[PDB]
RNA sequence: UCGACCAGGCU
DNA sequence: ACTACT
DNA sequence: AGTAGTTATGCCGGTCA
């Protein structure tokens, strides 16, 4: 009940104003906020402090310190997340990158 | 562990290809064929790499697979052949 | 120019995942830094010339890569590193998932 | 604040809404599977209106003088009055049309009845019209079983999830829900005779091109999701250039923050 | 001691042999960067097998330039000595210091004093030998050596043996 | 451009403890007998007794001749030679090593029948013993159960000097001639 | 189920989790005069057997921890008594797809 | 880049494991010893003293010399030096945990001070997530101030059970400074803890202990937060910046080592002197500063180490804050090769996803074309047009990667191409390309068109993809930045077109119109009293590019 | 080769 | 200038 | 209370070692 009042309360905020904004991306915010259990602020406090990767979380708010506290704690990036490849200079997994590719020897003969 | 490849059957992703896919199909075949990799249709007089790519993707003589993988780390292989493209 | 944080967005949200990596790499930054298979440090002493590795203290001489990074990240490790914080790459997986 | 707290939040390949975790934040993006590219407000009949004009609208009584399809319409529109295998049909259908009714009264209580739904039918059935010149003077060529069993068939195909299983099929008919209401709304044998006037091969491509255009509207696993949610919701916030309760920019300021001490703090009780 | 190892290799083939003879050359390239090898790891690699059946799996494209990879599974025979291990080959070189002998594709060294001592180095001979009371190695000889210690290096393994405990020396 | 293995062992950084190798049958972790096959299953180490691995090469570089012309259509002493052929047919031609090795492995053969080499197969895969160990019997020439057991400390209470002693004389006939 | 009137004594109530299996469950009164599940906002939840959330994961290829969680003291959670590990299944309207559903792990 | 071939097996980073060092490791690494504060001046000789930069680490001089790894300084990564301190000092940054951690464990002898023995605690012990669990941990065992010998097992508070010994009370702990304090407690105790003393404690802490309060065996063990051996960063980091010859321009950080290295050998010639006891221990918090204040130099104890001449002296922390940061201002945005930007107006006459491009601006952006027998021709064509005619190149790339400058090359006119080579041609009509407006707050800000080389020195657009963008034309500016991969390209054309940006799904609309002249005169034409003769009919028939020619 | 800090102006 | 957390 | 952490994007004179 409470994701409902909090979009409920998101959506005003733009309606008010008089624009429009298809449901689905409120409702993304809004979920995002409440998946783990509460409220989640969308603040250094609230979201910047999951377990996504240390190198996310650093490229936001308290950087040095969540760097800090991750060789303390020695903690493991997945890379998983759009910001570390970003940091890495690979190709990070997204649309384009969201799959691999290859060359099938076999097809590769049937054409010809 | 390739006990991460599903079977041929019991695929359940689109049967469609993305746009993404395809964006990235039509790129990468452009760059081999500008690597001077073997072209698979008469190029109609075409010359342009990214054409020669678009009609190869048209006449499904693209020999590429997509690996599409999914948040576990399973992944379904699909063809271009395969693979439609209503986009 | 500067192709910032928005504009990074931007390319996420396109999904071009390619052109991002190249507007951040082969456009600006780039390097190619050698590290050891052991321990994740850039320590290997390359001398791609003799073709000898090694990273001594991991003695180590056989386990080597190459990887391709912004030289303002391997800077961030080394920056790391003299903050005594050990920023160890690794070229596989373990944690699975 | 916003982008960086959705960045990795993206389709899988799987339909299902996640971030870089794994972690499921939607089973199926916008509830609904859908690209907002591919949506817009369409009319769902069905829920406004009296029960009067309800019936008038979908009702087919074969086994009356008065609520028939009159043969002008349908081809086999005399010997078909009476029939009582097709009322079973006729009535499997009106009760579902009906059924539908309630459903939408009870998800959209306000009443309200333009939404944004993918395939819009409307102008699908207009191109319909003038590519085949249908003419309203003649009699369709449509077995009563024809209509009914095609849009019963079509709705087949308007796939979103696919997995061989349960749970995921379940998934799916959820999926679907009020975009098939939309779909019978208007794809109803007495529409389909009495208004559009389509003959059977005009609704064969109907039914066609809905199917298509479904598929189509589809969202594609891949797409940055949550950027773009991101950006969408701040985008219009910074054109906000501002009843005596705290709102805009200020509010929106104070809902992300999840303040505690809000500044205005109403209730209304009814 | 030769073993017979499940190994495999990473070939990275540029888009231009992207042809239909692709499997060929991945082949060929295969038994080019492998057959001669050496490793302290796996040893001498000497000969790939089963040609017919190498695995050649479907190959990923790298994603800058237009490259694929593959992962070449092959099987081959391996040449890795060790300490401990007796073995016996031919003599090569001999000098003041030793004499070298060449098992397989590699070669042992024994020093001077790691053979019996009755056996005396005899310089004033050609080619130059060691006699013995009733011994005499030189040049061709075959000798059954015990290798005492490997020593890995760069595209070859080297050992250093000794014949002074029983039942080896010359056969 | 290396060269991988059917195993791959955590590197928790702490690259330090791998023991040396010996005739205490500790050969590098890359040689145990618990090794996997490429098929991922569990697989017994294969070591090869000399000429037994004379005649696995030269199989392979014959049946790759062989395919290396189905794709071309669009004596002791004496092996020596026939074999050198084989190679500059075959191998790299600077394969100095499978050069080499073919010849010590020619000359140094104690079995030159694919069947004497089977026969004395069985007649070691009996022994329970480790396939080094199986190795080196079958191409190191023993007589006294003592200069075995010296030459190869692995065996000594791993199977009687009787039994072993008898092993050795089968051995020394299947002993194919020269 | 122990409907207290203004409280349970602080040495009382340290004698609930001391007879397990069985579990007891403290509500006050004025807690319940209004039943929230009846609530506009309040979508119905539901329990799963032990092989439903088995089932749930295996499908969705989800570790446990991948979950949308739901708090142990949460107001529809006790209402249906949740406990560590179960999993109710939410069901609710949607102005996107008429009926949507979701899924909430207990914390 | 980073150039030059290498045999090394070339990998992605697939997972990033933090930890710190330990002085062994640092050690390990290291190059280079590192005794002498001096920057080089071999005795004023310009060369490097066996000291500070370059006592093997990496070099300065373009020269090559770098101990044999040579390579010379775009290709060698800087390489570790160290300093073995006179004695451990905190890390600035673990004060914090290494203060925390001590209220966890019994000084004296280093077990927790409560075991599966308490259940408050076994709750906590099993709180899988370090981050959280050692957060329990601590605020549950805090309060306990006396490593009890014996506790009342889960029997009968009757019969007491034994486990670690040692009773000795617990110091109520408080921060002061980069000091840590304890008060023992009629009246209590007061007395600073030395780090030679948390150390110990520390380095006695069990394994499982370690462990159950957040930490890692073999990553990052308590006891390392404690620094001994201090890892020295290469020139890179801290690169100087000469004028020429006999002047200088060190780094910050250059000097902070100084700093610290002077502190350093002070403190050492004390304890092998007359060591006046508590008289080194004033020069050794001096030490304690330095490799704090080299680390964080913005702490909350005003002493801010400010330089000659009262600039503060950035630290390695400061190096890595928020925007312009290393992090937020150089990995997750940085400026960029092949782009450029200019004053935009509109141009009703281009279509809706073209981009007037100044022939200047043309010239001077390239695409690396690889020849082709596709293109062998054309790119001749151009290579020998020249970089200052516009269809041109500015240079020719061989396979023996080398690069023909063909504003100078005495072969400019020669020059015959070679399959595989390539041509760095000038940017021409239809090229995709990225046009942007900032703030860039939604995808369509970021728009690929179809490039038109024009006159002028003004980026053109077509109206309507005004809005998207939220330009007009008081004087804004736009970027551009042009691919460089075929693929790259192949991305811009395919996903992000200003034809597919069209209809947006931020409000599952068009986000396109019609505006100002052709919106306000497109009216006016409509209203019923509008008739047109003939002779104008026709042109404007004729106006429309696809009008099939029929009146 | 090329930097830092400060301050001021445009969108 | 404003706002939350230890 | 004491205790810290932020704050729009991007672009274009004058002192210091
Ligand atoms: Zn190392
Ligand atoms: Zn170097
Ligand atoms: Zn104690």
């Amino acid at each position: 009940a409470g994701r409902a009042a909090l979009y409920k309360e998101v959506y005003n905020v733009i309606a008010s104003d008089g624009s429009y904004v298809n449901y689905r991306h409120m409702a993304l915010l809004v979920d995002v906020m409440t998946t783990q259990g509460g409220l989640t602020s969308v603040t250094r406090h609230g979201f910047n402090r999951s377990n996504t990767g240390a190198l996310m979380r650093c490229s936001f708010e308290e950087t040095v310190e969540i760097l800090f506290e991750a060789g303390a704690s020695a903690e493991l990036d997945d890379c998983r997340g759009v910001s570390e490849n970003v940091i890495l200079g690979q190709m990070a997994p997204i649309g384009t990158g969201a799959f691999d590719v290859m060359i099938d020897e076999e097809s590769l003969v049937k054409y010809m | 562990l390739k006990e991460k490849a599903i079977p041929k059957d019991q695929r359940a992703t689109t049967p469609y290809m993305t746009k993404y896919e395809r964006a990235r199909i039509l790129g990468t075949r452009a760059l081999q064929i500008s690597m001077n990799a073997p072209v698979f249709v008469d190029l109609e007089g075409e010359t342009d790499p990214l054409r020669i790519a678009m009609k190869e993707l048209a006449e499904k003589k693209i020999p590429l697979v997509i690996r599409r993988y999914l948040p576990d780390g399973s992944f379904e292989d699909w063809s271009v052949e395969e693979l439609i493209v209503d986009l | 120019l500067r192709f910032g944080e928005m504009e990074r967005d931007c390319m996420i949200a396109h999904g071009a995942a390619s052109f991002l990596k190249e507007r951040l790499m082969e456009a600006s930054d780039a390097f190619r830094v050698h590290i050891c298979g052991i321990c994740g440090l850039m320590t290997v002493i390359a001398k791609l010339n003799h073709n000898q590795f090694e990273c001594k203290g991991c003695d180590n001489k056989i386990d080597i890569y190459q990887i391709h990074i912004p030289y303002a990240a391997k800077l961030l490790f080394q920056e790391l590193m003299a903050m005594n914080i050990t920023p160890r790459l690794y070229t596989d997986r373990s944690r699975d998932f | 604040r916003l982008v960086k707290a959705l960045e990795d939040i993206m389709v899988h390949y799987d339909n299902t809404t996640r971030n870089s975790l794994g972690n499921v934040i939607q089973f199926i993006y916008g509830e609904d599977g859908m690209d907002a590219a591919h949506i817009e407000k369409q009319s769902l009949d069905t829920i406004g209106g009296s029960d009067a004009a309800f019936e008038k609208r979908y009702r087919v009584d074969l086994l009356n003088t008065d609520h028939t399809l009159d043969p002008s319409l349908l081809e086999s529109g005399s010997e078909i009055l009476g029939d009582l295998k097709l009322q079973v049909l006729l009535d499997e259908e009106y009760k579902q049309l009906v059924k539908d009714r309630k459903f939408l009264r009870e998800v959209f209580v306000d009443g309200e009845a333009n939404w944004p739904l993918p395939v819009n039918i409307r102008r699908i059935i207009q191109n319909a019209q003038q590519t085949f010149h249908i003419d309203h003077t003649k009699p369709s060529d449509l077995t009563i079983k024809d209509i009914v069993l095609g849009v019963k068939d079509l709705q087949e195909n308007l796939l979103v999830l696919r997995g061989k299983n349960e749970i995921i099929q379940n998934a799916q008919r959820d999926a679907v829900t009020l975009f098939c209401c939309l779909l019978r709304s208007r794809l109803a044998t007495r529409r389909v005779l009495q208004e559009y006037r389509l003959t059977k091969q005009a609704f064969d491509w109907v039914l066609s091109n809905i199917e298509a255009q479904f598929l189509r509207s589809v969202v594609h696993p891949g797409e940055m999701v949550g950027v773009l949610a991101a950006q969408s919701i701040g985008e219009p916030a910074t054109q906000m250039t501002l009843k005596k309760v705290t709102s805009g920019v200020p509010r929106l300021k104070e809902i992300l923050n999840v303040a505690k001490n809000m500044k205005t703090p109403s209730l209304t009780v009814y | 001691m030769f073993f017979i190892k499940d190994l495999s290799l990473n070939i990275t083939l540029h888009p231009s042999f992207f042809g239909p003879r692709m499997k060929q050359y991945l082949k060929t390239k295969l038994l080019e960067e492998v057959e001669g090898s050496c490793t302290g790891k796996f040893g001498y690699i000497l000969c790939v097998l089963d040609y017919d059946n190498i695995d050649i799996q479907r190959g990923r494209i790298l994603p800058t330039d237009g490259s694929a990879e593959f992962n070449v599974k092959y099987r081959a025979v391996v040449f890795k000595p060790f300490k401990g291990e007796v073995v016996d080959g031919t003599v090569v070189s001999c000098s003041q210091h030793g004499f070298e002998v060449q098992v397989g594709p590699m070669k042992v060294f024994v020093t001077k004093h790691l053979m019996p001592q009755d056996l005396t180095f005899n310089a004033g001979s050609n080619p130059p030998s060691y006699q013995s009371s009733e011994d005499v190695i030189t040049i061709k000889s075959r000798i059954r050596v015990k290798i005492e210690g490997c020593i890995s290096q760069v595209s070859s393994i080297h050992a250093i043996g000794s014949i002074k405990e029983d039942y080896l020396g010359a056969i | 451009v290396s060269t991988s293995t059917f195993q791959t062992r955590r590197r928790r950084l702490k690259k330090v403890e791998e023991e040396e190798n010996a005739a205490t049958l500790q050969l590098g972790q890359e040689f145990q007998l618990k090794q996997i096959n490429h098929q991922g299953e569990e697989e017994e180490l294969i070591a090869l007794n000399l000429s037994e691995a004379r005649l696995v090469i030269k199989e392979a570089l014959v049946e790759r001749r062989r395919a290396f012309k189905r794709s071309q259509k669009k004596t002791r002493e004496k092996e020596l030679e026939s074999i050198d052929v084989l190679l500059e047919q075959t191998t790299g031609g600077n394969n100095k090593d499978l050069k080499n090795t073919m010849q010590y492995l020619t000359n140094f053969s104690r079995f030159r029948d694919q069947e004497t080499v089977g026969a004395v197969i069985q007649l070691l895969k009996s022994t329970g013993l480790h396939p080094f160990e199986v190795a080196q019997l079958g191409s190191l020439a023993c007589d006294t159960a003592d200069e075995a057991k010296t030459l190869i400390p692995s065996l000594n209470n791993k199977i009687s000097d009787d039994e072993l002693e008898r092993i050795l004389k089968e051995l020394s006939n299947l002993e194919t001639l020269y | 189920i122990f409907v207290y009137q203004n409280n349970i004594t602080p040495s009382a109530m340290k004698l609930v989790p001391s007879i397990p299996p069985a579990t007891i469950e403290t509500f006050n009164e004025a807690a319940l005069v209004v039943n929230i599940t009846h609530h506009e906002l309040v979508p119905k939840h539901i329990r799963l057997s032990s092989d439903e959330k088995r089932e749930l994961l295996k499908r969705y290829r989800l570790k446990e921890s991948q979950l949308p969680r739901i708090q142990r003291a949460d107001p529809v959670a006790l209402y249906l008594g949740l406990k560590r590990g179960e999993v109710v299944k939410i069901i609710r309207k949607s102005e996107t797809s008429g009926r949507y559903a979701s899924y909430r792990i207990c914390m | 880049v980073g150039q030059q071939y290498s045999s090394a097996p070339l990998r992605t980073v697939k997972e990033v494991q933090f930890g710190l060092f330990s002085p062994e490791e640092v050690r390990a690494i290291s190059v280079a010893k590192i005794r002498f504060p001096e920057t080089m001046d071999e005795t004023q000789t310009r060369a490097k003293i066996g000291g500070l930069n370059d006592p093997r680490l990496g070099s300065i001089d373009r020269n090559l010399k770098c101990q044999t790894c040579q390579e010379g300084m775009n290709e060698c990564p800087g390489h570790f030096g160290h300093i073995d301190l006179a004695k451990p000092v905190f890390h600035v940054g673990f004060i914090a945990k290494i203060k925390k951690v001590c209220e966890c464990v019994c000084m004296h002898c280093g077990k927790l001070l409560l075991d599966e023995h308490n259940e408050l605690m076994r709750q906590a012990l099993a709180i899988k997530d370090s981050k959280k669990r050692f957060a329990a941990i601590w605020t549950l065992c805090k309060t306990k101030m006396v490593c009890e010998t014996d506790v009342p097992s889960e029997d009968d508070p009757t019969q007491l059970v034994s486990r670690g010994g040692c009773g000795n009370t617990q110091p109520t702990i408080r921060k002061d400074g980069l000091k840590l304090v304890g008060s023992w407690k009629d009246e209590p105790e007061l007395r600073v803890l030395s780090t030679e003393e948390i150390l110990n404690i520390f380095k006695h802490i069990s394994v499982k202990d370690f462990t159950s309060l957040g930490f890692n065996e073999v990553f990052s063990r308590p006891e390392w937060m404690i620094l001994t051996c201090l890892p020295v960063p290469p020139p890179p980091v801290r690169p100087s910046i000469s004028f020429n010859e006999s002047q200088r321009g060190e780094d910050d950080l250059t000097f902070k080592l100084a700093d610290i290295l002077k502190a350093n050998i002070s403190l050492e010639t004390l304890e092998h002197n007359g060591a006046p006891h508590h008289a080194i221990e004033e020069a050794e918090s001096l030490l304690q500063f330095h490799v704090a204040t080299y680390m964080d130099n913005d702490i909350a104890g005003q002493p801010q180490a400010l330089q000659k001449s009262g600039r503060p002296v950035k630290s390695i922390r400061a190096r890595l804050k928020g925007k312009e940061g290393r992090i937020r201002g150089n990995l997750m945005g940085k400026r960029v090769d092949f782009s450029a930007r200019t004053v935009i107006s509109g141009d009703p006459n281009l279509e809706l996803d073209q981009v007037g491009v100044p022939k200047s601006i043309a010239k001077t952006l390239t695409y690396p074309e690889v020849v082709t027998p596709y293109n062998i021709d054309r790119l001749t064509q151009l290579v020998r047009n020249g970089p200052n005619e516009h269809p041109g190149a500015k240079y020719v790339i061989r396979d023996s990667g080398d690069r023909i400058d063909l504003r100078y090359s005495k072969r400019a006119g020669d020059i015959q191409l070679q399959y595989g080579w390539k041509v760095e041609r000038h940017i021409m009509d239809n090229d995709p390309v990225l046009f942007n407006r900032q703030p860039s707050l939604h995808k369509m800000s970021m728009m690929a068109h179809r490039v038109k080389v024009i006159p002028y020195s003004t980026f053109r657009l077509n109206l309507s993809v005004t809005s998207p963008y939220n330009a007009d034309f008081d004087g804004d500016e736009m970027n551009l930045h042009v691919p460089q991969s075929e693929e790259t390209r192949a991305e811009l054309s395919q996903l992000c077109a200003v034809p597919l940006q069209i209809v947006s799904p931020q409000s599952n609309k068009p986000c396109m119109g019609i505006v100002q002249d052709t919106l306000c005169g497109i009216r006016k034409l409509t209203l019923r009293d509008t008739f047109i003769e003939l002779d104008q009919v026709l042109n404007m028939l004729y106006w429309v590019p696809d009008w099939d020619g029929v009146i």
